């Protein structure tokens, strides 16, 4: 049995623990720090997964349609300050218009 | 196919993404400016792309090719192949 | 009298139609073309997959939205409405590019 | 011509399962979340070891993670992120 | 006959001198006081050594005259001869922020 | 006590000097000082975060250089 | 030292230990410091050389903050590689508008 | 203490290209700089482009390949040159 079922999680950590082994980062690695990164992905997917939730409510959809991610990304202040530049996977955007053009 | 294609990205096209910025009129010398701006960012791409395919012994170019081409970019952000 | 809408009228509920649809706005063929012929002159006969195209049109069109809305941005900084060469220079110029 | 792959599909269903009982799951948003993940997991391991090197300690510790992650994200973010690993690793060093 | 000069000319020869001599703008101890102070509310009992603030101050210098230009250029896009605030806001946007 | 305000008027006019401006706005001082004061706290904030970790309770020049390096600052010089 | 036989004069050893330790490779190539102090010595001589040249310009014998400031503004490719780049003592270039005249 | 730092290396790197004019320590803080970030950000690069490559050993191609993509054409050409002479003449 894997040692995420007792601490929470689901993952094989002995794979990440070799992605950071293979991955040329340091001789010893923290035991600690595949599990906390572990964590990191339940909770940070789980705020980001419940953003995807919260726009394909915003057009009533079980499936998602990229705009749910422009949405999320556009609609949450720190993932917009984090980065965005890179393309948007058919997400579109977000056009902002101004008070002084239509009449 | 390899004659002549700049104008692909057609002035009524070039017109209906300026209407995705929020503008009203825009100008007869915008298109052409904003084709040569389109130019230069798709061929400093490339060149990145074409010179990561020669590197990997690679005659194909795939979309993850551009990835990397962009990733020295520095923004890197959801997209295929992220 | 013809139904003749004045100038900035239809923009409404154009722009509530397309800014909810989140379809392509830019034929493909030219596109292609376009891909094709800038490809040549870096490498010949290019063996063009299905993919690594729409990726491309994609970017680029994001890219160039982000910058119409920074110029149009410029241009209601300039006092007025319109876009107009010097905005997107400007744009352009303090984007870093 | 596949064996095992290390996808996160069952991640993405089981924490939406334990989040809203009620909503769909596709095959792109697990792509995006991946690189999503994979770009957010390679900061901030990047950041740890940058910091440790700076520190002139060779061994790798959950401080330097915990650091890392909240000196990089918001404020907010990064407090409850680092009161969750802090909880995180001490119960895994409980459970050994 | 006072001697006044017009306006504007001196202010050529100010940013002519301010040109050649490269010495910093802000005196050293504002700079420390007010790192002192910012540094009061996010931790107590903080000591500043005599250097890494030498650093922020002349960091802060370059990126705000930076600013400064290119909120300039922004304002010859204006075609106007003054400073404004949405020349510095436009300035601050588009550069990413 | 009331330390930002040591930046003074006449200082901040040399400043846009330096930036090429004739005829330079009253509340444009006050803007630049307001810019300047949130340039600084998110420099600092970083820098304090570095200084606590470094089990350090003195700020050093490497303090700040690491504290520049993520925002993308990257300055040269001190601490290079 | 097998920097000198290399026709190198930045430290070949030195250079392949930081490659060696600086969590790269396992298997660090001989010749990939080599080639890096190659590059390094090839960008540090246009560098110094513009610099002198600049000095020159200004009728200095010495390789002021300045002197290089201008050197790496005048250089195209330079430019295109630190663009970004600021330098202390260097100011910025002479550049003035005529609508401001 | 002994420390390793390039500044003898780089005093006769001006000796065998400028023997007339001196350097001052504020030029050998950012030429040190300078070489520095860029010895960091090509081993990182090429090791990543090396990983894509599904190569965990690193040879001079991979160093080559590296150097002619980041650059721009007439530093890449030369750099790709000089170094592959080099090493050839090593190994």
């Amino acid at each position: 049995q894997s040692r995420s079922a007792k601490a929470g999680l689901t993952f094989p950590v002995g794979r990440v623990h070799r992605l950071l082994r293979r991955g040329n980062y340091a001789q010893r690695i923290g035991s600690g720090a595949p599990v906390y990164l572990t964590a990191v992905l339940e909770y940070l997917a789980a705020e980001i997964l419940e953003l995807a939730g919260n726009a394909a409510r915003d057009n009533k959809k079980t499936r998602i349609i990229p705009r749910h991610l422009q949405l999320a990304i556009r609609n949450d202040d720190e993932l917009n300050k984090l980065l965005g530049n890179v393309t948007i996977a058919q997400g579109g955007v977000l056009p902002n218009i101004h008070q002084n053009l239509l009449p | 196919i390899l004659r002549d294609n700049i104008q692909g990205i057609t002035k009524p096209a070039i017109r209906r993404l300026a209407r995705r910025g929020g503008v009203k009129r825009i100008s007869g010398l915008i298109y052409e400016e904003v084709r040569a701006v389109l130019k230069s960012f798709l061929e400093s791409v490339i060149r990145d792309s074409v010179t990561y395919t020669e590197h990997a012994k690679r005659k194909t170019v795939t979309s993850l090719d551009v990835v990397y081409a962009l990733k020295r970019q520095g923004r890197t952000l959801y997209g295929f192949g992220g | 009298k013809p139904h003749r809408y004045k100038p900035g009228t239809v923009a409404l509920r154009e722009i509530r139609r397309f800014q909810k649809s989140t379809e392509l706005l830019i034929r493909k063929l030219p596109f292609q073309r376009l891909v094709r012929e800038i490809a040549q002159d870096f490498k010949t006969d290019l063996r063009f997959q299905s993919s690594a195209i729409g990726a491309l049109q994609e970017s680029v069109e994001a890219y160039l939205v982000s910058l119409f809305e920074d110029t149009n941005l410029a241009a209601i900084h300039a006092k007025r409405v319109t876009i107009q060469k010097k905005e997107i220079k400007l744009a352009r110029r303090l984007r870093g590019e | 011509s596949k064996a095992r792959k290390e996808t996160y599909s069952s991640y993405i269903y089981k924490v939406l399962k334990q989040t809203h009982p009620d909503t769909g799951i596709s095959q792109k948003s697990m792509s995006i979340l991946n690189s999503f993940v994979n770009d957010i997991f390679e900061r901030i391991a990047t950041e740890a070891s940058k910091l440790a090197a700076y520190n002139k300690k060779s061994t790798i510790s959950a401080r330097e993670i915990q650091t890392a992650v909240r000196l990089i994200l918001p404020g907010e973010l990064a407090k409850h992120a680092v009161s969750e690993g802090t909880r995180a690793v001490t119960k895994y060093s409980s459970s050994t």
